[PDB]
């Protein structure tokens, strides 16, 4: 199935993510 | 009644903790009416699935960080984990990453579980729901 649903990241992966975007903002 | 987890730091020590058993989350607010349908079938089966899953309320208001990456815009979201891994499963619904509507049936969503049990114990990232609800 082209462009198939990928899953999401760990939560924390994602409570990660939300810290490095507010480091660089 | 069902836990609940108050902060993203609880949500990641949920998901660490459980080795050998399937973390089941609903994002979503206990008053939405979707939500209490959906939380009164979770309530119902807890003790039935007990030995291979655990399953946590998360108030997605009270806790918003998951919001945007694990796309919480409908009313109810009950999704899966097991090892820190989120567990996709095909509903035959279009999305593979949550269930997002009040399954009302309460021994369909604990062979659900169980599929998702077995499956990702298998080491698969994705597996098929016994029902199909397109």
């Amino acid at each position: 199935p082209l462009f198939q649903q990928r899953p999401y990241p760990s939560p924390g992966a994602v409570l990660r993510a939300n810290a490095e975007a507010s480091r660089t903002k | 009644m069902l836990p609940h987890l108050h902060n993203g730091w609880q949500v990641d020590q949920a998901i660490l903790s459980e080795e050998d058993r399937v973390v089941v989350i609903r994002f979503g607010h206990d008053w939405d009416p979707t939500c209490m349908k959906m939380d009164e079938v979770l309530y119902s089966i807890a003790e039935k699935v007990k030995n291979f899953a655990v399953i946590y309320l998360v108030d997605i208001t009270e806790v918003p960080d998951f919001n945007k990456m694990y796309e919480l815009y409908d009313p109810c979201t009950v999704m899966f984990f097991f090892r820190n891994k989120h567990i996709m499963i095909d509903l035959g619904t279009g999305n593979n990453n949550k269930i997002n509507w009040a399954m009302e049936d309460k021994q369909e969503m604990v062979d659900i579980i169980e599929t998702v049990y077995r499956g990702a114990r298998k080491g698969r990232g994705l597996v098929v729901s016994p029902k199909d609800y397109s």
